[PDB]
């Protein structure tokens, strides 16, 4: 029943083949060639031969294809992974379908050098040839099983050394800071964007959480782009219970909702003072207003500014408001005065 | 040995994981349909970071007792048989595990209460180390026979030394901490190994229990060191079903462990 539908998908593929002699020359139709026939033969001779049924394994390798006509795999990293995927595991069974054929058929034209082996145990076989382990428990002992074994050493561990390694990295890891912040009632938080290093969070915390000054349970949402290093990880880890870190840009209207920042006291927006360019980093900064602002106008924000020509800018943006505690922090006013 | 019991360590393992997991999707329905928790829950987390005194006591005393349950785990695994019925009074052996697994839940109970969110402390992975073996405890004392069961799970506890020496304040630059991270990972991956083959070996295959395969816990270990180099000598091979199906499984993920930790820890 399954096959008389290959064959009439096979003709399918026929017609709409632009050219017929490269068709029939292609590898998914030399599938059907030992597939289909041998199935209309065994029915006429009455009898059954496992034969070259392995070759079923090789319709996997179009499932990637599959996917993308329905339109469920669109990034390309997806695509590649589920590629790399198909490719390795019909190899892997094919493969082992080829050893177990010819182990436990024997040689040719003698056929009494046969080898018990089951399936599962040449697909075991396999997976340790390929990692050139090589244990040694199960090993091929016909002329025709060693035969294949070495054209198979030469390309089926390349297959394994490139596609494994590759896959891995593909899936990679989850990411460890995303998603929203938890609200709570009765909550006080500040975000804090810009310029975020280990040496600037760390001066930064100190002042902010220190026990000469009055105590209050604010906490700091810190909210950048690159992912922290070893050592900025440890120190958000020591202060679990105060700190925050998410994965963002201020940039972008769907982090700033992730952060709540309708619902912060403050905006904070740390500078790097020792940058190559005062005014592209102050323009960096500025947007980073801008954005803010646009989300919502009601919303403290507090900037470090390094040249004072650059302050005309924010005190023209119509949602700025001194009144209500947006201030700018210029370092060049106030290290000159 | 006439009958195995070691359906009822599995099932209650699996129960207590899915009453668990029920429970706090019912509280969350429960709340739904109708100050001391926020106050607790702050307090929670400042302990498990170890911010207080009381705090580096509680994470110093996690360090301790994780080498302890991993090394009562290496004389539990020496014994030749798999599952033997003995009065709990009788061995000192249990009574120690006892006392270090009902810790281990309040333990549970504390970082449960520090969890931002329920549904998901319940499915992290330090979590399910927990339900396979704190519950075992209780079964094997009511059954009044112990099985080694899943014990190997508590040198995945082993990949929490770096977070435990970074609360601690220990690890300060990157690069021991990056080093730490590494070599933690890779013991605690070859030593969980280890354990998966020793039991599947020596329990033999599923429902027949007759193809068992003498090895000793430190054989794996050697066997899976091999392994992981792709030396495979061959003289030290899994037999049962079980067993090989498991190496299918760790020769595609264990091998790139190996060749991705070593070279970094070297340099
Ligand atoms: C015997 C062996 C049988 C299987 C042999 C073939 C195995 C191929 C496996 C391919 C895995 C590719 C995974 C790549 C991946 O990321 O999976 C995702 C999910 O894709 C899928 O649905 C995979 C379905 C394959 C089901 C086949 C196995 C069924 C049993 C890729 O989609 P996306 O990320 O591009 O779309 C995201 C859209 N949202 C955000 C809404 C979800
Ligand atoms: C030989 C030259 C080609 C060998 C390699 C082929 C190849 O690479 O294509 C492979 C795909 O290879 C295949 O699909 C193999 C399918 C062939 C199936 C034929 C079955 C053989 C029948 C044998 C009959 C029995 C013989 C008995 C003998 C006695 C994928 O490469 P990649 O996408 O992973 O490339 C990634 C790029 N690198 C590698 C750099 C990361
Ligand atoms: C069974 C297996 C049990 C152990 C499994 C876990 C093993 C984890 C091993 C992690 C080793 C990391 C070493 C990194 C390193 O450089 O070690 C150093 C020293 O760190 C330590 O104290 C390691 C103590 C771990 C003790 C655990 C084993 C006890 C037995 C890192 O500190 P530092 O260089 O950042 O600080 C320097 C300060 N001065 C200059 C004053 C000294
Ligand atoms: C430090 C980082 C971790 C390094 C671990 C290195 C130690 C483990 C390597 C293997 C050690 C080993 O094989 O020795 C084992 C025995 O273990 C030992 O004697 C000491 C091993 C070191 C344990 C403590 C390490 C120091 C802390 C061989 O015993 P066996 O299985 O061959 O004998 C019993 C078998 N029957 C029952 C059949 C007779
Ligand atoms: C998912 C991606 C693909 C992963 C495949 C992993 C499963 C295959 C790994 C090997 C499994 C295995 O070896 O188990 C096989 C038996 O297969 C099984 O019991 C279940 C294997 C999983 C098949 C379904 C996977 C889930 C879908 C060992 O049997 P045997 O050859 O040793 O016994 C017969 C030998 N005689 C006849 C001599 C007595
Ligand atoms: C599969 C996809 C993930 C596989 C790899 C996972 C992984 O990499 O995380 C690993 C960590 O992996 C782990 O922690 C594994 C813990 C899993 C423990 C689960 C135990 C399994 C239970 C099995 C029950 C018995 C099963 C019996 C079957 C019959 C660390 O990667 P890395 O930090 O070294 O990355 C460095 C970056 N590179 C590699 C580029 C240098
Ligand atoms: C594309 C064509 C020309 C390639 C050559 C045809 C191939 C596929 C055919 C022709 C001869 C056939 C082989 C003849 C003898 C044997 C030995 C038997 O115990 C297993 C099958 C096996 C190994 C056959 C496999 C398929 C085979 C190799
Ligand atoms: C997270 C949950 C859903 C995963 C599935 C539950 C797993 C952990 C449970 C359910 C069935 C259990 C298995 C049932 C049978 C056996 C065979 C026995 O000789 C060794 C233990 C072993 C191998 C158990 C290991 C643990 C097991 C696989
Ligand atoms: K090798
Ligand atoms: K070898
Ligand atoms: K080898
Ligand atoms: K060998």
């Amino acid at each position: 029943a399954f096959n008389i539908f290959f064959m009439v998908y096979f003709f399918i593929r026929f017609i709409a083949a632009s050219d017929k002699l490269w068709f029939m020359l292609e590898m998914y139709s030399f599938v059907d060639y030992f597939t289909i026939p041998p199935s209309f033969v065994s029915i006429y001779l009455d009898r059954t031969w496992i034969g070259l049924r392995f070759l079923r394994a090789l319709r996997l390798m179009t499932v990637p294809d599959i996917l993308q006509y329905l339109n469920v795999l669109k990034t390309s990293s997806s695509i590649r992974l589920a590629q790399l995927v198909s490719i390795f595991i019909s190899v892997w069974l094919t493969a082992a379908g080829i050893i177990h054929l010819l182990e436990n058929s024997g040689d040719p034209l003698d056929f009494d050098n046969a080898h018990r082996l089951s399936y599962w145990t040449c697909v075991y076989f396999l997976i340790v040839t390929m990692s050139t382990v090589g244990y040694g428990d199960v090993y091929c002992e016909t002329v025709l099983g060693r035969t294949f074994l070495v054209f198979f050493l030469l390309v089926g561990l390349a297959i394994f050394a490139s596609c494994i390694p590759e896959i891995i990295d593909l899936i990679g890891t989850r990411a460890k800071y995303g998603g929203t912040l938890k609200n709570e009632k009765g909550r006080r938080h500040i975000v804090v964007c810009g310029h975020i290093t280990y040496e600037s969070v760390s001066h930064f915390l100190k002042d902010f959480l220190h026990e000469d000054r009055e105590d209050v349970d604010v906490e700091v949402v810190f909210l950048h782009r690159k992912p922290p290093d070893l050592e900025l990880e440890g120190l958000f880890k020591r202060h679990f219970t105060t700190v925050e870190f998410f994965q963002g840009t201020i940039m972008n209207p769907i982090d700033l909702q992730r952060v709540k920042v309708h619902e912060a006291d403050a905006c904070l927006v740390l500078a790097n003072k020792y940058c190559q360019d005062p005014d592209a980093e102050d323009a960096a900064n500025i947007m980073r207003v801008i954005s803010i602002k646009n989300y919502s106008d009601d919303i403290r924000v507090i900037i470090q500014l390094m040249q004072y020509h650059n302050k005309a800018y924010l005190l023209n943006i119509p949602s700025w408001d001194w009144k209500q505690g947006d201030d700018v922090i210029c370092l060049a006013e106030l290290k000159l005065g | 040995l006439k009958v195995r019991k070691y359906w009822c360590f599995l099932l209650s393992s699996i129960f207590t994981f899915l009453a668990g997991l029920l429970v706090v999707l019912l509280w969350r329905a429960f709340a739904f349909v109708c100050t001391f928790m926020t106050e607790a829950k702050d307090w929670a987390g400042e302990l498990i970071s170890g911010q207080t005194t009381t705090g580096r006591i509680l994470v110093v005393l996690v360090f301790i007792l994780s080498i302890a349950s991993l090394i009562i785990y290496f004389v539990d695994a020496s014994s030749e048989e798999v599952e033997r019925c003995q009065k709990w009074s009788n061995n000192i052996t249990q009574q120690i595990d006892l006392a270090f697994n009902i810790f281990f839940m309040v333990y549970f109970f504390i970082r449960f209460i520090a969890a931002s969110d329920k549904l998901w402390f319940m499915l992290e992975m330090y979590s399910f180390v927990d339900y396979f073996t704190i519950p075992p405890s209780f079964v094997s004392i009511y059954l009044d026979r112990t099985w080694i069961g899943l014990r190997f799970l508590r040198a995945l506890r082993l990949m929490t030394v770096p977070d435990i020496l970074q609360y601690l304040n220990v690890l300060k630059t990157s690069s021991s901490i990056r080093l730490a991270q590494l070599v933690s990972i890779f013991i605690s991956v070859w030593l969980t190994a280890a354990g998966i083959i020793h039991l599947l070996e020596n329990s033999g295959d599923p429902l027949d229990f007759d193809n068992a395969h003498r090895l000793s816990y430190w054989t794996c270990v050697y066997f899976l060191i091999v392994t992981m180099s792709t030396v495979g000598y061959g003289d030290v091979y899994c037999e049962t079903v079980l067993g090989r199906t498991f190496l299918v499984f760790f020769l595609l993920v264990g091998l790139a462990i190996f060749a991705s930790c070593i070279p970094e820890i070297i340099d």
